[PDB]
């Protein structure tokens, strides 16, 4: 209780945030309503 | 007996800054009714 000191503390309960910041957008609207088609080979073709 | 003139107490002092100072002072004294009412045996080594 003499000459209060608050900087030399040993056990400091860190004031860490409980989240993470991520801004990478993931819109991709086209692929969501285009429709996919399954195949059975590594090569597909179409007539022209 | 334990002769106490100033009992122990926490005494807050001036700040003069961004901190808080305190003090724990006390004044005590020892008393013995008779010098021969107690014995003191000093430990000594070999001769």
């Amino acid at each position: 209780p003499t000459l209060f000191v608050s900087y030399d503390q040993n056990g400091k309960k860190l004031s860490f945030a409980n989240w993470i910041s991520v801004l990478s957008p993931q819109d991709t609207p086209f692929v969501s309503m285009t429709g996919k088609e399954s195949i059975n080979q590594t090569i597909f073709s179409w007539q022209t | 007996t334990q002769m106490v003139l100033r009992a122990p107490k926490r005494t807050e002092l001036a700040k003069d800054g961004s901190y808080e100072k305190w003090m724990i002072e006390m004044e005590v004294g020892l008393r013995h009714r008779n010098p021969y009412a107690s014995g003191v045996l000093f430990t000594a080594a070999g001769k």
